[PDB]
């Protein structure tokens, strides 16, 4: 999926 | 000869995100409802610079990425009315809300038809600070455990590594209390009034997030919430409210 939060986590 | 050997305080001070700016159309108004849209749209952005920020904590990313998730949505309102606090402290004298240098809500709109009741929650932390004289290494090290002031009822999937992280950055207070002059009876004393703030942050952070719920869920408002934002807050309603969350205190006071 992306989940915005997530996402950012990850970026 | 210090400087090049970087100590965790010295860190927290260069991670700290740099201030944002509103973007604007500064002819800024009277409509409680255009402030409240406008201060969440930058709230958006705020908290995006907060999360870009815990991952730079020492530690943090060490934890299961499925704690630095609960972390942040259990603590994002504490960063952000901790932060709009100091911001608010150094900013000025007295009486202002400093959102940003180019969005300012001073005493005239701070008491618009329902502007006060949200705002005095945000006014407290500030005049806190002051009151305590806190300093800008004290802010440093309360803010990073504001991050770690509320964990679930049933635990984290890195506890342990979280118990140490925690541990760290209270002595990591410890020291900026040490530092801010030099006494020996104050430090007790100094120590016990910060962990205090601390504690009533909990209090401040379930003041502010009743507006933010009962606003978000309304429709009859239908006030604006940027995409991310919205996200955290319609994942975290339903936690809050069942008593999953579990807020750490240093006092039982
Ligand atoms: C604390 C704080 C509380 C939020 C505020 C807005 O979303 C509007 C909210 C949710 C308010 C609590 C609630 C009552 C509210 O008034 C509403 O319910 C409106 O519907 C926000 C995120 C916006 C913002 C833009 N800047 N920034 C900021 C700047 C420097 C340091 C920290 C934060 C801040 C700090 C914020």
């Amino acid at each position: 999926q992306k989940s915005l939060l997530q996402q950012l986590l990850t970026e | 000869l210090p400087q090049l050997t970087p100590t965790l305080v010295s860190l927290l001070e260069v991670i700290e995100p740099e201030v944002l700016y509103a973007g604007y159309d500064s002819s800024v108004p009277d409509s409680t409802w255009r402030i409240m849209t406008t201060l969440n749209m930058l709230g958006g952005r705020q908290v995006i610079a907060a999360v870009k920020w815990a991952k730079a904590i020492p530690g943090f990313r060490n934890l299961h990425l499925d704690d630095q998730m609960t972390l942040l949505q259990y603590s994002w309102m504490s960063l952000m009315a901790f932060a709009l606090g100091w911001r608010s402290y150094r900013q000025s004298s007295a009486n202002l809300l400093c959102f940003a240098p180019d969005l300012i809500i001073n005493e005239q709109r701070m008491t618009l038809p329902c502007m006060y009741d949200q705002c005095k929650h945000m006014l407290y932390v500030s005049s806190e600070l002051h009151r305590l004289q806190v300093s800008y290494e004290e802010y440093l090290c309360m803010k990073t455990l504001l991050l770690l002031s509320s964990v679930p009822k049933d635990g984290l999937k890195s506890q342990e590594l979280f118990d140490e992280i925690r541990m760290t950055y209270i002595k990591e207070l410890g020291k900026a209390i040490v530092k801010r002059e030099g006494n020996s009876s104050q430090n007790w004393q100094r120590f016990y009034q910060l962990t205090k703030l601390l504690d009533s942050m909990h209090e401040v952070v379930e003041n502010l997030l009743n507006y933010c719920f009962q606003t978000f869920l309304d429709k009859t408002m239908s006030i604006e919430f940027p995409e991310m934002l919205a996200e955290i807050i319609t994942n975290q309603i339903p936690k809050y409210s069942n008593g999953n969350i579990k807020k750490l205190l240093f006092h039982q006071k």
